[PDB]
């Protein structure tokens, strides 16, 4: 709705285009840069008593 | 006369006090292991027992359930007004 070349002049980020950087708020360290829990605080919480919230990936 | 030896009979006195702890042990071992083995059908292993690309399997569907669907299906009146959303996976 700006003009066409203001989205592409927004949307571009390196000079150089054979490098991939995605971008990241923060970067993963603990577990190996890793996650354990992929759940909420409330399923983080619950899921080790009450049955139920886990889908058993077999 | 068929008695026990004289140093069995005395250590035996102990012997009751022995067979309730290990009755209360046997007990809480059990609480500790059914609570644990009701909600996932197995004894699950520790996160950290895995190498590198277990860990990647052992997430990946729970990933694809709680941060893909929401995302690839969004629209803007989707959310709560509330501002109480479902918390990012790395927390900045
Ligand atoms: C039916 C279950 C009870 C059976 C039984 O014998 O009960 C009496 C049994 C004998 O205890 P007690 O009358 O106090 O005798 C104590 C004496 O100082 C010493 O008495 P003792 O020399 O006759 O020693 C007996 C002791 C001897 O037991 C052993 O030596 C086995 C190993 C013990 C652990 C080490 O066996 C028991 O205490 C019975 C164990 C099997 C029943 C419980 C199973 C759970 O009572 C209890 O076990 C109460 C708890
Ligand atoms: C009413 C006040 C409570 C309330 O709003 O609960 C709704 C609240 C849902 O609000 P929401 O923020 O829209 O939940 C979606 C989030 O994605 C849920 O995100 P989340 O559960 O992953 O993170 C929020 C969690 C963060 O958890 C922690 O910080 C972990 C440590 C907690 C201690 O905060 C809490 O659990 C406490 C504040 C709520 O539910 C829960 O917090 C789960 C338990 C169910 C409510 C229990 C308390 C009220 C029971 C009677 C209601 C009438
Ligand atoms: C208070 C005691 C619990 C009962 C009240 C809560 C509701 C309930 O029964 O939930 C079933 C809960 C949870 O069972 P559950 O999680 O397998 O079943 C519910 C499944 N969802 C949530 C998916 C629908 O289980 C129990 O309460 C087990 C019996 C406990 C009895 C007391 C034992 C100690 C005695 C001393």
């Amino acid at each position: 709705v700006h003009g066409e070349e203001y989205a592409q002049k927004m949307q571009k980020r390196f000079h150089q285009t054979d490098i991939w950087a995605p971008f990241r708020h923060r970067y993963a360290y603990m577990y190996n840069s890793s996650n354990k829990n992929v759940k909420d605080y409330k399923q983080v919480t619950l899921s080790r008593y009450i049955n139920g919230f886990d889908k058993f990936n077999v | 006369n068929t008695a026990y030896p004289t140093p069995l009979k005395t250590i035996l006195k102990t012997t009751p006090a022995f067979v309730v702890y290990f009755v209360f042990g046997l007990g809480f071992s059990t609480v500790i292991y059914d609570v644990v083995y009701h909600p996932k059908d197995r004894i699950e292993r520790f996160y950290f027992r895995s190498s590198k690309f277990e860990r990647l399997s052992r997430k990946r569907d729970e990933k694809l359930r709680h941060y893909f669907k929401p995302a690839i299906e969004w629209q803007p009146w989707y959310n709560t007004s509330t501002n109480n959303n479902t918390r990012p996976l790395l927390r900045y």
